């Protein structure tokens, strides 16, 4: 009913099919990541310190293969540049912590991140930059937090946490402070589908990987459990 | 100083405000009340096109009625055969993010773009039966959002840094460049003569440009929100744009005024995409709220609704002679419904 | 031949 | 920059103008004289359909 | 008497709950789920076993119901056959099920390696394969069994070491080795999920899964056992007492598709669309 | 694009040899493969045919059981083993390709053939033998013995020419497509087992034997042919 010109059509197309679907088999394997930045944060360091149009990057830790997206661009409206990204697992955010000058704008830049209606189950990590500015300019005590945010002299160090407090009680308490304001953004409206995980880092740090590994395994192991309904 | 210019400006939008309200005579409902209603369409998917692995961004029928392209995000780009559901190529890709898709007039070529900053046109009619590419198109600052074709030699390019551009494929540099847009434009489309074009910008606005002599000549402005699509009516004289107000809305050339409104109480979502039938009666309309819709183009009552996707539809279209539609979704399922 | 064996109860 | 645009609104400004009911009722008939050629709209029988 | 009819009657009872338990939830499965998830593969297994378990009742029913076996001794081999293998490929797809499910909580990353969507199919036919080899010394020896003073019944004996030997052989396999799997399994993800609120939840599974599971085959293992051990003297009230315990074996299989399959929240948005 | 073929040597009957074929200069891993083979005074005949993929390989009725075609990708090798030699199979052999998809052009490309001199079925008819013959037209039928057409609606029917001392060409493919790389003046038509081809203002280097041929079902068959003396 078929001539045979049509057979060897349809067999081509089976053929064609076989081999694109052993192509897009291998896809799976790797784990991909988008990288969110403001200018004057050491975006590029960390990026080379972690490797030893669209800038790309890709590195490999214990057998698994790491992409690492950014873009470089003024517009400062997302629009359809994030509208693409809904399957990335998270997505970096690096700050400045030592320029007191811009921190309150950056709080609400995070804010817009945290409240996309595309970005409703993608996990966010969060950095901070830039520890030993911060020491040297609490130690100098030339700039003071009462001058841009006056809810600091009636605020207290939290207690059994201790981590290395051996500098000063003072680092520690700017360190909590400034978590605590970060935090409570994200913890207003969480509903649990998506968390932050906090972090301090510095320009020097060489173990950022491990860090990255370890979060990427607890989000997809969150991600499991609620796929098999044990919570 | 400033402030002359600024007065001239009002005086003369004053100016044009009045004669435009002095021209509106009539409302296009109370003239075609008398028309008897079309009445209720019934139509079944009749194929099902399968075989991709993401989210599906762009479709557009050939000249031929029969093939079809199709372009999605894993770096592959089809060519679909529509009578028997079989395939004819397919095509790796330099970049992983793509958005816009073209199919040649003449049959011989196919131009792709996506977030790379970089226009790219491969060849289909050569020896040694393979496809490679021809040539690359660059010179632009930001991601391209649409593009087509005038000839086998002229391309049409609207980029996201709110410019558009028009090319030459043998010289290889532009000729023309249309300057004039606030915010980046996200939508083209062209005249059935090849002698105007218009556009759609996100800061709520729509601009009639020119081929042949290179600046504007209209702007119209009656939204609130970004402009997602717009197409261009039979005839030649009337527009048809959607926003994200979830509003459907038909301008007329000739008045420089609105003439109709397509909205309902109940839909909230957005709107993705817009298409006319051959003879005009029927408007089909993409939504975010994971089906379709038909609407009368004289009534402004709903007809119809499609159903059956799982999620968002991305991309339709309409044959050229007006037997079956195209329908694409993020659900990597295209669809054609008869 | 009294056995309550498997699935079914047989007398002898 | 303010010159430019001003001249172009001027530029801009000058146009002709024509009754809406004109227009209206140009749209109304020529979308009504092509009814009959309407696959979509006028359902056509099984032999003609050629994906049925 | 009037023992037999209430037999036969909580007989028929359970065919028809477990019945229509098996079909709507394969309807449901095959309408609109499509087989998305991993999960799924297993689900349509599971639910296929138990119907054609819960299939073979009422030819068991008639055996008390009238005492002598009239259809003969042509259906008694098939019948049994089928309830065998059926029986014994129920319990290898709870135990794989669990195994899946351990092997993906606790290694998140490895596991995808390890895991595809073609192992699912290549899996369930082994099962299959290993219940109907373990199925065939039922098979060889299925004869009817008659006595001249108007008895007749369709046994699995031959002419008593071997009857201690078919209970070693059947109870091996039945609860030493997949309870102790299921119990490590369980254990392990409990523990690794308190490693690092909602917690009463989690052990209200288990609760749950391990209970009825102990609940019903327990007593039937018992009684055979002491038919091999000591010579027990036949009485109605032992008949009756024995009539429910093989009703008990069933009663799993009603009960087992609602715990896996109509809690699951993914399961319970698709079950209205259809 | 370029073929070559190796092999042809004389052989008492009983012998078996191998012919060998290469291609450089075009992808080969997508293409199918034909073997052609010509009597000395004589037309052309079907030989075997060999798909892509080695999905399918189908023989000619009268020489199966004693002939092997094989290739090999890598090295872009088309070879075939022939035994069983007779007396009926001394010939020149050619080898052609082509490539089946929604509007392609098989039987293209023709390569070179080598000689071996050793020691129901639709049947298509031409009526003119030979016609002598500037400036003019010319037409020239062949008939079918069955109708050449599918309920798609394409009419199967090819058109080759071969000039003295040189390897056949494609003209006409499907009764109504010109190919390419070809003057504009050649023209062909028909209906139902009745095909037309017209030449108009004819000129030099147009001197050759013409054959019409089928593809509408296995196996294929060839024609007499018609020739043009100036
Ligand atoms: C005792 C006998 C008669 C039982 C009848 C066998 C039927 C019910 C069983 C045997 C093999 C089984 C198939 C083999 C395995 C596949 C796996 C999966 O790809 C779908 C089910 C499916 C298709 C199974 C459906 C049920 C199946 C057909």
């Amino acid at each position: 009913t078929v001539s045979a010109e049509d057979k060897a059509a349809a067999e081509r197309s089976k053929m064609i099919d076989k081999n694109l679907r052993e192509d897009g088999e291998k896809a799976r394997r790797t784990l991909r990541l988008l990288l969110l930045g403001a200018d004057n944060s050491g975006k590029s360091t960390i990026v080379k310190q972690m490797r030893i149009g669209i800038f790309e990057t890709k590195f490999q830790v214990d057998k698994v293969n790491f992409h690492m997206f950014d873009v470089g661009g003024q517009r400062d409206e997302r629009r359809k540049w994030i509208q693409c990204f809904n399957d990335v697992t998270a997505i970096i955010f690096v700050v400045d912590s030592s320029d007191y000058n811009r921190l309150q704008e950056a709080l609400n830049d995070f804010k817009s991140i945290w409240n996309n209606r595309w970005l409703r189950t993608i996990s966010v990590i969060l950095f901070l930059n830039k520890q030993d500015l911060l020491a040297e300019k609490v130690l100098a005590g030339k700039s003071k937090i009462e001058d841009y945010f006056p809810e600091f002299a009636r605020y207290t160090t939290p207690e059994d946490a201790t981590p290395e407090p051996g500098e000063d009680p003072r680092v520690t308490r700017a360190k909590y402070f400034i978590r605590k304001e970060f935090v409570d953004i994200s913890t207003a409206s969480g509903d649990g589908r998506h968390i932050c995980y906090p972090h301090f880092t510095c320009a020097v740090d060489t173990e950022n990987a491990r860090r990255i590994f370890n979060d990427c395994k607890d989000i997809i192991l969150q991600m499991n459990l609620r796929e098999y309904n044990l919570v | 100083e400033l402030d002359q210019l600024r007065q001239e400006a009002e005086q003369l939008k004053n100016q044009i405000r009045d004669a435009r309200k002095a021209c509106a005579d009539a409302t296009l409902s109370q003239i075609t009340n008398n028309i008897d209603p079309v009445g209720r369409i019934q139509m079944r998917t009749r194929r099902t096109l399968r075989g991709h692995l993401a989210k599906i961004y762009a479709m557009h029928w050939g000249t031929d009625s029969r093939l079809l392209v199709s372009a999605s995000q894993d770096g592959k780009l089809i060519i679909w055969d529509s009578y028997t559901t079989n395939k004819v190529h397919a095509i790796p890709l330099r970049s992983s993010w793509v958005m816009t898709c073209a199919y040649a007039p003449s049959g011989n070529y196919v131009a792709c773009g996506g977030l790379d900053n970089i226009c790219s046109i491969y060849n289909l009619k050569t020896r040694e039966g393979n496809v490679r590419v021809s040539r690359e198109l660059a010179g632009h600052t930001g991601y391209l959002s649409c593009c087509r074709f005038l000839d086998d030699n002229q391309i049409v390019t609207s980029s996201g840094d709110t410019t558009c551009a028009l090319w030459d494929i043998e010289t290889g540099q532009q000729t023309t460049t249309f300057t004039g847009h606030t915010g980046d434009v996200m939508s083209l489309s062209l005249a059935p003569d090849t002698r105007l074009f218009v556009s759609g910008a996100c800061d709520a606005s729509a601009k009639l440009w020119d081929v042949r002599e290179g600046m504007c000549r209209q702007t119209f402005t009656g939204h609130e929100s970004d402009i997602n699509a717009i197409c261009f009516f039979p005839n030649g004289n009337a527009f048809a744009t959607g926003s994200d107000d979830a509003t459907c809305r038909l301008f007329d050339l000739r008045a420089d005024q609105e003439l109709m409104t397509y909205s309902h109480d109940n839909i909230i979502c957005g709107i993705t995409s817009v298409s006319f039938s051959k003879s005009g009666r029927l408007l089909l309309a993409g939504y975010d709220d994971f089906n379709c819709n038909v609407w009368d183009a004289l009534k402004a009552d709903r007809a119809g609704v499609l159903a059956g996707h799982d999620n968002r539809v991305s991309c339709l279209g309409v044959t050229d002679d007006g037997m079956a539609v195209a329908t694409g979704s993020w659900d990597s399922f295209l669809k054609i419904w008869n | 031949c009294k056995n309550f064996f498997w699935k079914t109860f047989t007398s002898c | 920059q303010a010159r430019k645009l001003v001249e172009q609104l001027k530029m801009e400004a000058n146009i002709d103008r024509i009754k809406v009911s004109k227009a209206a009722a140009d749209l109304m008939a020529y979308c009504e004289a092509h009814a009959k050629e309407d696959p979509l709209l006028t359902p056509v029988p099984a032999s003609e359909n050629p994906f049925r | 008497l009037t023992s037999n009819a209430v037999l036969t009657f909580i007989y028929f009872v359970v065919c028809i709950i477990g019945l229509c338990g098996n079909t709507l939830v394969i309807y449901v499965i095959l309408r609109y789920a499509k087989m998305k998830t991993i999960t799924n593969i297993y689900i349509l297994n599971l639910a296929i076993a138990d119907e054609l378990f819960m299939l073979g009742l009422p030819f068991l029913a008639m055996q008390v119901a009238l005492v002598h076996w009239p259809f003969g001794k042509a259906i008694c081999r098939v019948v049994m056959t089928v309830d065998g293998i059926n029986q014994f490929t129920s319990i290898f797809c709870l135990t794989v099920m669990s195994i899946d499910r351990y092997l993906a909580v606790v290694h998140p990353i490895k596991s995808a390696k390890w895991r595809r969507p073609r192992t699912a199919k290549m899996i369930t036919m082994a099962v299959w394969g290993v219940s109907l080899l373990v199925i065939l010394p039922i098979m060889i020896y299925a004869g009817l069994r008659s006595n001249q003073w108007g008895r007749s019944s369709c046994t699995i004996n031959w002419p008593g070491a071997w009857y201690t030997g078919f209970i070693i052989y059947t109870f091996i396999l039945g609860f030493l080795v997949p309870l102790t799997i299921i119990c490590l399994c369980y254990l392990f993800i409990i523990i690794k999920v308190k490693s690092s609120k909602s917690e009463k939840k989690v052990t209200r599974m288990v609760s749950i899964v391990v209970a009825v599971f102990i609940f019903c085959w327990l007593p039937f293992y018992i009684f055979n056992v002491s038919s091999v051990s000591m010579a027990i003297s036949p009485t109605p009230a032992l008949k009756g007492m024995f009539d429910f315990v093989v009703v008990l074996t069933y009663a799993n299989s009603c009960a087992n598709p609602i715990l896996y399959a109509f809690l699951s929240d993914n399961f319970k948005k698709s079950f209205q669309n259809v | 694009v370029q073929l070559v073929e190796s092999g042809g040597g004389l052989v008492q009957p009983g012998g078996s040899r191998k012919l060998s074929c290469s291609a450089s200069g075009f992808a080969f891993s997508s293409f199918g493969m034909h073997w052609v083979r010509q009597a000395p005074e004589k037309g052309l005949e079907w030989v075997a045919y060999i798909s892509s993929g080695s999905g399918t390989i189908y023989y000619a009725d009268t020489v199966k059981g004693r002939f092997t075609i094989s290739r090999d990708d890598p090295k872009n090798t088309l070879f075939l083993q022939m035994t069983s030699l007779r007396s009926e199979d001394t010939a020149m052999y050619y080898c052609v390709r082509s490539i089946y998809y929604y509007g392609s052009s098989p039987f293209d490309f023709w390569g070179q053939g080598t000689t071996l001199t050793v020691s129901s079925d639709i049947v298509m008819t031409q009526a003119t033998s030979s016609v002598p013959v500037p400036g003019e037209s010319v037409s020239i039928s062949c008939r079918s013995s069955k109708s050449l057409l599918h309920s798609n609606g394409n009419t199967y029917l090819y058109w080759f020419l071969q000039r003295p001392g040189q390897s056949p060409q494609l003209l006409i493919y499907r009764m109504s497509n010109l190919a390419s790389g070809v003057p504009e003046r050649f023209s062909g038509s028909g209906s139902g087992t009745a095909f037309t081809l017209t030449i108009s203002r004819l000129e030099a280097e147009d001197v050759g034997v013409y054959y019409c041929m089928q593809h509408l079902e296995y196996p294929l068959t060839f024609g007499a042919g018609t020739k043009l003396e100036l």
